[PDB]
């Protein structure tokens, strides 16, 4: 915790840096899980799911 | 009531590990979360809004 | 306690135009400051109007600028008032820029409204530039072809932002609706920097011709200078007057009367006649990004002003030698313009070189050297 | 640059026999184009003032030599708005040009600079 | 006995002097790093950052390495 | 090079610890104890303070008027004071009446009377010495800073403690307190000046000798405080002068960062416009505030107790529409130790301090103060090249260590008194503990 906090947090430039990695990190994973999701939900409705009939 | 060296009661508030770095971590923790979806907004916010000046479908 | 000083909406005016304590010296340089608000409320006017009567697609853009002088009332001078304002503009923001450089009004404490000043004069460039292509004659399309071909030297990216910026791959109908959309807003952007570098100013005042502190005598600046500045208005209405109504395309190329055609290719490309210095800059580096950027750090040096003026006494009327430096430079300057619409041809492209390294030594090394000299000229020859 | 710098400077070359030989006369008909003394002005008072240290060196100024070099800001601000030059007295003579403000501005500058000197001292 | 006190002054210039100008040096760096992870991030969604720079990485690449099935392609 | 302090101890365990100085005439001896209001409850706090008073009031033998008969014909004086952790009972005199002093010494500490008349006279004493702290500005700032910093423990109690207990006092718990707390094991018997100390350890055999030993003795200076950031704000706009504190939580004197904060506190410093040398003085913070006319003076202070301690700067100023200017420079001062000091500051502090710690010592009672605390407070008197050498240890790496993890985004207890209005809100004096830049 102390370290976590000495290394992370103190320097608001480490903050910055951290914040800004995590953000990167969840938009590329977020935008996979709800591609993942939104596929799941509407099964055989879209057009990638009817697509290799033709 | 009179003296003002008798602090009024915080117990309702006061924390008792106030002073150590977990305390100061979780809510630096919530801080980071809201900078961090906060920057991942407004870069999807900017990519998305920008793109309109990309050429569009007809060109 | 008078109402003018009481009110806070009417007290930042009373600051501005009323009350505020000016020097009691300025001469007629110094009223090229208010022909600019003027320029400015002329295009605002007359730009939103052609904005009522214009149409910014490139189908119908050529045509409704010939309804606009054919069809609408007034329309004539309407569209000539503001063709001709944009490079009256130009000559009262040189003016203006060569007054301040010749009075140190870059030193401090005048370094952040200098340095608001800068960002003014490129966003009036960039206004003027995307308005000229707004006409979509043939220089238009093929001045707006070269300069956002300029972008694409930017290393790695250069050639996705010019796609960018175009909304496509040559410049068209997405080009132009983007220019008049933002032709319509960098006015507005224009008229807040131009504020601000007066509010900027206000904490210092004014500098004078002779350089010199005028705490000691103020003048109001009503009546005074409202007075005085009437009568540049007045010159500036005859000079615009003679232009608009006697002979409204002098300052044009007839090229722009023929609509765009991405197929021909024009006999030449020069760009207005205010933007001719910078071009004559960016023709001397062979290279493109080298060129590119001389021709941006052309602009963007008039911001070490402030350091590069070793000088003791603000401003050259005292001066000789850097008076004389002074008029060679804005020779110079002139020079570069006429360069900018010559060919590339011998003996001018050697002659372009050798003025763009006059133009950037002056600020690098002509300027901190003769500034110093003159401080210990002032100082030994008054012991 | 810093009235420090030009003195300095300017001592240097009135020492060297050869330099003050060439550059004393050129100073002088400098000065003499100038045209500052044409106003009514000395050279001190064109000296910009609108910085920390020359605001302390004019406040250290006596009375008055305070009071005179009002004045002479006044009258030459008076004949810059009218068009006019100096004629008879108010004309500055070259015996009149003293450095009336040098002497101030040398001792503010003095300590502001060894300020920073000892602001980045070592304890060796 | 002591007879003056025994010290130098250090170079400096503009108020800024090597000793602490060297305690910033690693604050830099991660502020560049920031500005790095910030810079890339804005731009992650354009082609040629996908396709020069970041499909490029080991083994995290393979997220922005899609294509359009011709199929699906009008253009 | 100081005379070496000499240190016996009797059978029940009573320090004697001396400095003798051949130089000087006068003498100061006295008892140190380790104990004050601290080691008070709730029920009975004032009482070490109340004893204080009634120690003057007479004894077994002398009454009040042949005490202070007894005194006059010393010569010398008596003093005493109680603070939280430490109780001081000296006696200054003459060479040769150091043996009437210890007598006198001795005397109102074991044998008071404690009348209940007495009681009850000085019941209202005290009772008027409640309304007239009220005048001591820096008094008042600091006991609100123990009292917030230590908010309901036993540091945040008042010496002087609440109205309600003064009325309440009885001779028995007076008795109580200083039978549980005046012991041999406690108390060290001090000599300084012309003083022998083979003369004052048969002094104290004949009048220490039936003290009291506590049942478990515990080495001397031995103590959990939980300090909480928080505020008190006592505004008066009829005040022309604002007194501000502002402190974390420091050191205990037993701290392997004892030094490391003294060098830190060092290179903030003091400062004070009254004084000719403030206006030059090399602390960037003393710069800004001179320059700027922000304040008439600062104090840092870095204060110690057995467990815990108090490090800040007490603040006075009468430009009250910059306060905040103050505060913000203060505090963009502290955020330096921890991202920008060097060894260019860490050297010139310990410069100051290697000569400040000696300096102090300049008379008999101060000797004999920094003997007391010394052998109260770590259990012996640490010699000046121990001091030296801990002083040299002090690196710019520690003051930076210590300040990261002690100063910078840390809660701090903030007192202001006096026409505070420009005074921000908790939140925007504790942002600035941080900078945003690093
Ligand atoms: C465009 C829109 C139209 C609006 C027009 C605005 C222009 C007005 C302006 O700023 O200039 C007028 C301006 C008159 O202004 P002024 O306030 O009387 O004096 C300003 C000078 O600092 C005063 O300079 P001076 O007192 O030393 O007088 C010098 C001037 C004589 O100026 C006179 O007018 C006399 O004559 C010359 O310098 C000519 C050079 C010799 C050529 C041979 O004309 C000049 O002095 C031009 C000199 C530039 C070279
Ligand atoms: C809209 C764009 C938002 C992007 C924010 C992304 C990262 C910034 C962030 O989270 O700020 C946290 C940081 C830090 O928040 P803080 O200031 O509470 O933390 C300071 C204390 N330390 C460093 C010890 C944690 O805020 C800023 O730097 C200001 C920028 C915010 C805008
Ligand atoms: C063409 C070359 C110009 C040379 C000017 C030299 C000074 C001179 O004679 O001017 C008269 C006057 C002299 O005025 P003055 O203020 O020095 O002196 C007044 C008279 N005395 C000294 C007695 C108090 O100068 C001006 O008024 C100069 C204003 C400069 C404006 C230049 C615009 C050029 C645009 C290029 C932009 C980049
Ligand atoms: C066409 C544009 C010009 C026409 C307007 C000028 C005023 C017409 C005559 C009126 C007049 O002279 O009376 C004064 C009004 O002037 C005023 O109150 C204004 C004085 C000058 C008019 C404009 C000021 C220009 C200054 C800046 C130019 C900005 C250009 C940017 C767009 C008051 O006379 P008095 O107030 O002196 O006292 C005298 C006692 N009451
Ligand atoms: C739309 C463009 C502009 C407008 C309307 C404008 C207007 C003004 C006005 C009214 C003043 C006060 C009166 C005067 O000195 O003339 C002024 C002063 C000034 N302007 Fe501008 N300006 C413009 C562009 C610029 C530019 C491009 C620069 C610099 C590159 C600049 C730098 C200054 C400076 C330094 C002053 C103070 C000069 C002094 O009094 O000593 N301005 N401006
Ligand atoms: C600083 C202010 C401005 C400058 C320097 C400026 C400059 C220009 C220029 C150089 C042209 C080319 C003129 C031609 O040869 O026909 C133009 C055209 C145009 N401008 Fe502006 N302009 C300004 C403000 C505005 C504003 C505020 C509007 C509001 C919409 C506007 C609307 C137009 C329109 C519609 C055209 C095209 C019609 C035409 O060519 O006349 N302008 N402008
Ligand atoms: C992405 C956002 C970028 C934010 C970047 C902030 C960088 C600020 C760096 C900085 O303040 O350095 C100070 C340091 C000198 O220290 P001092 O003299 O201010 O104590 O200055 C020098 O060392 C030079
Ligand atoms: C200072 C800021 C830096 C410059 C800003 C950069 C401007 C433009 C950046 C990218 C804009 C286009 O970038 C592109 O964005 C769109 C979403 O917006 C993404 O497209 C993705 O989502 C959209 C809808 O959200 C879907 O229709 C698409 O099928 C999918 O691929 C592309 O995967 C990406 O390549
Ligand atoms: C030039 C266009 C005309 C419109 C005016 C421009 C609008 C924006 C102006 C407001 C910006 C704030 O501008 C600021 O206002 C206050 C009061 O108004 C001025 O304050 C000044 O005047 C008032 C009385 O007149 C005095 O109390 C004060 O000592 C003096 O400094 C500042 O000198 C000016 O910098
Ligand atoms: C929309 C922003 C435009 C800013 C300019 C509008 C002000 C009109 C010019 C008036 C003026 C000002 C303020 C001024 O300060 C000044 O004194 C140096 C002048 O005359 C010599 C002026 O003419």
């Amino acid at each position: 915790a102390t370290t976590f906090y000495n290394v992370f947090v103190k320097r608001n430039s480490a903050f910055v840096a951290t914040i800004l990695a995590s953000a990167f990190v969840f938009d590329m994973t977020f935008e996979t899980a709800i591609d993942n999701f939104w596929d799941r939900i509407n099964a055989g409705k879209q057009w990638k799911d009817i697509r290799h009939k033709y | 009531g009179k003296s003002t060296y008798k602090i009024p009661d915080f117990t309702p508030y006061l924390k008792k590990d106030r002073n150590t770095d977990a305390n100061r971590l979780f809510s630096y923790f919530m801080i980071g979360s809201f900078g961090m979806l906060s920057a991942a907004g407004a870069k999807a916010t900017v990519q998305d809004f920008l793109s309109n000046m990309s050429a569009s479908a007809d060109v | 306690m008078a109402l003018r000083k009481k009110n806070s909406l009417l007290n930042m005016a009373n600051s501005y135009v009323l009350d505020s304590p000016q020097p009691s010296n300025l001469n007629y340089f110094w009223n090229f400051g208010s022909l600019l608000a003027l320029c400015l409320v002329i295009q605002l006017a007359t730009g939103i109007t052609l904005a009522m009567h214009y149409t910014s697609h490139a189908s119908l853009a050529f045509d409704s600028v010939e309804h606009i002088m054919r069809d609408v009332n007034f329309g004539w001078f309407i569209r000539y008032a503001h063709a001709n304002t944009a490079s009256f503009f130009f000559i009262c923001i040189y003016a203006h820029m060569g007054r301040n450089i010749y009075y140190g009004s870059y030193k401090t404490p005048r370094v952040l409204p200098w340095s608001i000043g800068v960002i003014i004069f490129l966003l009036l460039i960039i206004t003027a530039f995307m308005g000229y292509v707004l006409v979509f004659g043939q220089m238009s399309l093929w001045g707006a072809t070269v300069i956002c071909n300029l972008v694409s030297a930017i290393p790695w990216l250069g050639e996705d932002i010019v796609h960018f910026l175009w909304g496509g791959f040559s410049v068209g109908n997405p080009t132009l609706q983007r220019f008049f959309a933002l032709h319509y807003l960098m006015p507005f952007v224009l008229a807040v920097f131009a504020l601000l570098h007066l509010i900027a100013l206000h904490t210092a005042g004014s500098s004078n011709p002779l350089g010199i502190t005028s705490n000691v005598d103020k003048l109001s600046m009503h009546p005074y200078y409202s007075f005085k500045d009437l009568i540049t208005v007045f010159a500036f209405l005859l000079m615009f007057t003679l232009f608009v109504f006697f002979s409204p395309d002098k300052l044009g190329h007839p090229d722009n009367y023929i609509p765009a055609n991405p197929m021909v290719t024009p006999a030449s490309i020069v760009p207005e006649w205010y933007l001719l210095p910078f071009y004559a800059i960016l023709r001397a580096i062979p290279d493109k990004l080298g060129g590119v950027i001389a021709m941006v750090a052309a602009i963007l040096i008039l911001l070490i002003l402030p350091i590069v003026d070793r000088s003791i006494i603000r401003g050259n009327a005292f001066k000789p030698i850097s008076k004389l430096l002074f008029g060679f430079f804005i020779c110079n300057f002139l020079l570069l313009g006429v360069l900018g619409q010559v060919h590339i041809e011998p003996p001018f492209i050697v002659l372009g070189q050798i003025c763009t390294i006059f133009y950037f030594s002056y600020f690098l090394i002509l300027l901190p050297m003769v500034s110093t000299i003159e401080n210990i000229f002032f100082y030994i020859g008054s012991l | 640059a810093s009235i420090t710098s030009v003195v300095k400077t300017s001592e240097l070359i009135l020492k060297s026999p050869l330099l003050s030989k060439i550059v004393v006369p050129l100073a002088k008909t400098y000065v003499k184009f100038s045209g500052y003394r044409q106003l009514g002005f000395k050279m001190n008072d064109l000296i910009i003032e609108e910085t920390p240290n020359m605001q302390l060196a004019l406040r250290r100024l006596p009375p008055t030599e305070s009071y005179d070099r009002v004045y002479r800001l006044i009258r030459a601000t008076q004949f810059s708005l009218s068009h006019k030059l100096a004629t008879g007295n108010d004309i500055t003579k070259p015996e009149e040009d003293d450095h009336y403000l040098i002497p101030y501005i040398l001792d503010v500058e003095a300590e502001a600079f060894e300020k920073d000197a000892l602001d980045n001292l070592e304890v060796v | 006995y002591v007879k003056k006190p025994s010290y130098k002054i250090v170079p400096h210039f503009l108020g800024f002097n090597i000793p602490t100008v060297s305690k910033w040096i690693p604050i830099f760096g991660i502020w560049g790093a920031a500005a790095g992870i910030g810079a890339l991030f804005l731009i992650e969604g354009v082609p040629r950052t996908r396709q020069d720079i970041l499909s490029k990485i080991p083994i995290i690449g393979e997220h922005w390495i899609r294509e359009i099935p011709a199929s699906d392609n009008p253009f | 090079v100081s005379p070496k302090t000499r240190t016996s101890n009797l059978k029940n365990g009573l320090t004697i610890a001396s400095e003798s100085n051949p130089l000087v005439q006068t003498a100061t001896v006295g008892v140190w104890i380790d104990a004050g209001s601290r080691n008070e409850n709730a029920y009975n706090n004032g009482t070490a303070h109340f004893f204080e008073h009634l120690a003057f009031k007479g004894t077994d033998k002398r009454s009040q008027h042949q005490l202070e008969l007894d005194i006059e014909n010393m010569g010398g004086h008596l003093n005493a004071y109680t603070s939280r952790e430490s109780t001081v009972y000296y006696a200054k005199s003459f060479k040769d009446d150091v043996p009437k002093s210890v007598e006198i010494l001795a005397d109102i500490l074991q044998h008071s009377k404690l009348a209940e008349s007495a009681i009850d006279r000085e019941r209202e004493v005290i009772t008027r010495e409640l309304e007239e702290v009220n005048k001591q500005y820096e008094e008042v700032v600091f006991d609100h800073l123990h009292a917030t910093a230590f908010m309901n423990q036993p540091l945040g109690r008042t010496i002087l403690g609440p109205r309600e207990n003064i009325q309440t006092i009885t001779n028995t718990e007076l008795r109580k307190f200083i039978t549980e707390n005046y012991t041999a094991d406690r108390m060290v018997l001090v000599g300084a000046g012309a003083v022998d100390h083979d003369a004052l350890v048969e002094l104290a055999e004949k009048y220490f000798s039936h003290l009291p030993s506590s049942q478990s003795p515990v080495p001397l200076g031995t103590p959990i405080p939980n300090f909480v950031g928080s505020e008190v704000r006592l505004r008066d706009d009829t005040m022309p002068v604002a007194h501000i504190a502002i402190a974390v939580e420091g050191v205990s004197w037993t701290s392997e960062d004892y030094y490391t904060a003294l060098v830190a506190q060092a290179i903030i410093g003091n400062y004070d416009r009254a004084v000719g040398t403030s206006r030059h003085q090399g602390s960037r913070l003393s710069n800004i505030v001179s320059e700027n006319n922000l304040a008439n003076s600062f104090q840092s202070f870095s204060t110690s107790y057995s467990d815990t301690g108090l490090w800040g700067i007490y603040l006075t100023s009468e430009n009250t529409t910059q306060i905040d200017d103050l505060v913000h420079f203060t505090l963009k001062e502290w955020n330096r130790l921890s991202t920008s000091v060097s060894n260019l500051q860490v050297e010139r502090a310990k410069s100051q301090l290697k000569a400040g710690l000696l300096l102090s010592l300049d008379g008999t009672t101060y000797v004999a103060e920094d003997i007391g605390r010394q052998l109260t407070t770590l259990g012996r008197r640490v010699t000046p090249a121990e001091v030296e050498a801990k002083l040299e240890a002090v690196t710019e790496h520690d003051v930076r260590a210590w300040a990261q993890k002690t100063l910078y985004d840390k809660d701090i207890a903030l007192v202001g008194l006096g026409p505070i209005e420009g005074l921000y809100d908790y939140n925007r004096i504790r942002n600035d503990m941080s900078m945003m830049r690093w």
